[PDB]
C-alpha cells in the first residue's frame, strides 16, 4: 500500500508536467494523458 | 458541468414536459432517433446542458416521469418522439399506479415505494460530478401531482442540500367547483412546501391561459391540447442563456440569484408576446428592438390574474427582459434609455431597482432567425392578490363543513389547516412590509 | 515608394511566382507629377492582392474572432469552467509543477464545452 501511494504520486506528478505545455504539439500530448486516466 | 435533472410529475406535469423535450429537437437540429442534419454543432455551440451527454451522438434526456394515472404515458409510446426516451431510466412497459384521486394517496405512497423512488433517479445524479440542481416539473391541480410532489420537496432538501431547487409549477383553474372540490385543500398543502421547503417557483395561472387562448389564438371550445403550446416555448425561452452560448447569467443559479429579494418572496410574473404566425410577413422590414419592451411592462402578456387598480401602492423590485435571436445590439441600450422616462415600473422607495436585459442567439431556423422574441421574468408585489384569492376560498370552505370528515380518515390525526393559513399570511404580510 | 517597397518584400515571401506587377513598365515622363501616377499604380495594386490574400487564406477575420473571444471574453460556456479551475489553483502560492497542471486544464475544457473549432484555439499559451 505504501508503494501504491508512491505510484499514484508519481503519476500525478507525471500529468502535471505533461500539462505544463511548451506548445510545440504539447497540447496534443496533454490531451492524451487525461484521456487515459479518466476513460 | 451544468447538468439539471427535470422532475416531471403528475397528470399535467408530464404533458407539459413531453412537448418541452419535443421542442428541443427542432431547435437543436436533431431527430429523436437519429442525426440527419449537421446544424447541431456549427449552429448550436452547446447541447449537453439539459440532455445527457452523448454515447453515439444520441442526446438522452435527463428526465423522469412518474404518475399514478397510466393514461398520460399511454399517449406517449405511439408518438415517434418516445424512442428518444429510454424504457429503463424511469419505467419499462406497462407501468401503473393508484386508483386514484387524493392528496393523501401520493403523500402516503412516497414512503412505501421509498426504496425504488430513491434508486433509479439517483443513477443520473453521479453522471456529472458537479450537479446543478433539481427542477420539479409538477402540477398543483389534482391530487396526483400535488400529493406526491410535496414529499420530494422534503427528502431532497437534506439529501442534496447544496443544489438549486426551483420549479415551473402550473396553477389550477378556479372557474367552477363541480368536477373537483378538493382544489383549496391540495393546493395550499403544496404551497407551504413551495416557500420553506423550496427556494423559488415560476407561477403559471390557469385562468390567465384562456385569457390568452382567446386573445389572439381564436378558439371556440377550449381544449387541453392548447395548454402545452404557451408553456413549452417559455420553458425553452428561460434556458436560452443556458442552452445557447451566453456570457452573463448563463446558469440557472445565475438568473434566479439576480431576481429573488428574500426567501418566501420568489413568485415571478411571466410574460411572452410573440405567438402569431401572420406577423412573419412584415418582419422583413427591420422590425427593431425599440418597440418590443414597451409592451412587456404593459399588462397585456401577463400570465398572472391580478388586480388592475392595485399597482399604485405596489412596487416592482426586479424585472427581467430577455431578447432572443436577432437583437440589433447597437440599439439595445437605446431601448433601456426609454425606461426611466415613462416609469412604467413602480420602484421601491427603500432601495434600488434593476431592469436587466440579456441576449443570446437562437436556433439556425427560419421562424427563429427572423422574428423578435421577448421573454419577461417580472417580480411585482401585487402577487398577494392570488394569495388573497386562495385564502378567501380556503376559510370559506372550512365553515361549510366540506371535506373535514372525508379527508382525515387516512394519515391525518391533527388539524394542520391553520398551519397553512398563518404561513400564507406571513407571506402576505412580509410582502407589504417589504416596501418601507 | 518605401511603403510599396516594404510591401513587395512580403509578397516575395509568400511565393516567387506571385509578384505584384501587373506590368507597368516604361515610365518616368520628364514632367512634374510623373512620380505620383507611379505611386498610385503601385499602391492600388497593394490594395488589390491583399484583399485577395489575407481575407481568403490567412484569415484575419477568423483570427480576430478568436482573439475577441478570450480577452474580450465571449463564448461564456467553455470560459466559465476554466476560470473556475484557474481560481482553484490561484488561491495559494504556486509550486513548480502547478503551472503545468494549469496548462492541462486549458485544453481539457476546450473539448468539454466545445468552441467554434478546437484545434484552432491552441494559440493560447498561459503566462502569469
Amino acid at each position: 500500500r505504501i508503494l501504491t501511494h508512491f505510484y499514484q504520486g508519481i503519476v500525478q506528478q507525471f500529468l502535471v508536467l505533461l500539462t505544463t505545455s511548451t506548445d510545440e504539439s504539447l497540447r496534443f500530448l496533454s490531451f492524451r494523458l487525461d484521456f487515459n486516466e479518466h476513460y | 458541468p451544468r447538468e439539471i435533472i427535470t422532475l416531471q410529475l403528475g397528470q399535467c406535469g408530464n404533458q407539459i414536459g413531453f412537448e418541452f423535450w419535443k421542442q428541443l429537437c427542432a431547435e437543436h437540429g436533431i431527430s429523436p432517433e437519429g442525426i440527419v442534419e449537421e446544424f447541431a454543432t456549427e449552429g448550436t455551440d452547446r447541447k449537453d446542458v439539459f440532455f445527457y451527454q452523448a454515447d453515439d451522438e444520441h442526446y438522452i434526456p435527463r428526465a423522469v416521469l412518474l404518475d399514478l394515472e397510466p393514461r398520460v404515458i399511454h399517449s406517449i409510446l405511439n408518438s415517434p418522439y418516445a424512442n428518444l426516451y429510454n424504457p429503463e431510466n424511469i419505467y419499462l412497459s406497462e407501468h401503473g399506479g393508484g386508483a386514484g384521486n387524493n392528496w393523501a394517496s401520493g403523500f402516503s405512497q412516497g414512503e412505501k415505494i421509498h426504496e425504488d423512488i430513491f434508486d433509479i433517479i439517483d443513477r443520473e445524479a453521479d453522471g456529472s460530478d458537479s450537479l446543478e440542481g433539481f427542477v420539479l416539473c409538477h402540477s398543483i391541480a389534482g391530487g396526483t401531482g400535488s400529493g406526491l410532489g410535496s414529499y420530494l420537496l422534503e427528502r431532497l432538501n437534506d439529501r442534496y442540500p447544496k443544489k438549486l431547487v426551483q420549479t415551473y409549477s402550473v396553477f389550477p383553474n378556479q372557474d367552477e367547483m363541480s368536477h373537483v372540490v378538493v382544489q383549496p385543500y391540495n393546493s395550499l398543502l403544496t404551497l407551504k412546501r413551495l416557500t420553506q421547503n423550496a427556494d423559488c417557483v415560476v407561477v403559471l395561472d390557469n385562468t390567465a391561459l384562456n385569457r390568452i387562448a382567446t386573445d389572439r389564438l381564436h378558439i371556440q371550445n377550449p381544449s387541453f391540447s392548447q395548454i402545452n403550446q404557451l408553456v413549452s416555448t417559455i420553458m425553452s425561452a428561460s434556458t436560452t442563456t443556458l442552452r445557447y452560448p451566453g456570457y452573463m447569467n448563463n446558469d440557472l443559479i445565475g438568473l434566479i440569484a439576480s431576481l429573488i429579494p428574500t426567501p418566501r418572496l420568489h413568485f415571478l410574473m411571466t410574460g411572452y408576446t410573440p405567438l402569431t404566425t401572420d406577423q412573419s410577413v412584415a418582419s422583413v422590414r427591420k422590425t427593431t428592438v425599440l418597440d418590443v419592451m414597451r409592451r412587456l411592462l404593459q399588462p397585456k402578456n401577463v400570465m398572472v390574474s391580478t388586480g388592475r387598480d392595485r399597482q399604485t401602492n405596489h412596487c416592482y423590485i426586479a424585472i427581467l427582459n430577455i431578447i432572443q435571436g436577432e437583437v440589433d445590439p447597437t440599439q439595445v441600450h437605446k431601448s433601456l434609455q426609454r425606461i426611466r422616462e415613462r416609469k412604467l415600473a413602480n420602484f421601491i422607495p427603500w432601495g434600488p431597482a434593476s431592469i436587466q436585459v440579456a441576449l443570446s442567439r437562437k436556433s439556425p431556423y427560419l421562424p427563429s432567425a427572423h422574428r423578435v422574441s421577448g421573454l419577461m421574468m417580472a417580480n411585482h408585489t401585487n402577487i398577494s392578490s392570488l394569495f388573497e384569492r386562495t385564502c378567501r376560498q380556503y376559510d370559506k370552505l372550512r365553515k361549510r363543513e366540506a371535506f373535514l370528515e372525508q379527508f382525515r380518515k387516512e394519515d391525518i390525526f391533527k388539524d394542520n389547516f391553520d398551519e397553512l393559513d398563518n404561513s400564507r399570511e406571513i407571506v402576505q404580510q412580509l410582502i407589504d412590509e417589504y416596501h418601507a | 515608394i518605401l511603403s510599396t517597397g516594404k510591401y513587395l518584400n512580403v509578397v516575395r515571401e509568400c511565393g516567387h511566382d506571385v509578384t505584384c506587377p501587373d506590368a507597368k513598365e516604361i515610365t518616368y515622363t520628364l514632367k512634374e507629377q510623373a512620380y505620383v501616377e507611379r505611386i498610385e499604380k503601385a499602391y492600388n495594386y497593394a490594395s488589390k492582392v491583399l484583399l485577395d490574400f489575407l481575407m481568403e487564406e490567412e484569415e484575419l477575420v477568423a483570427h480576430l474572432r478568436s482573439i475577441k473571444h478570450y480577452f474580450l471574453m465571449d463564448q461564456g460556456d467553455f470560459f466559465v469552467h476554466f476560470m473556475d479551475l484557474t481560481e482553484e489553483e490561484l488561491k495559494k502560492p504556486v509550486d513548480d509543477i502547478i503551472p503545468t497542471r494549469l496548462e492541462a486544464l486549458l485544453e481539457l475544457a476546450l473539448r468539454m464545452s466545445t468552441a467554434n473549432t478546437d484545434p484552432f484555439k491552441d494559440d493560447l499559451k498561459i503566462e502569469l
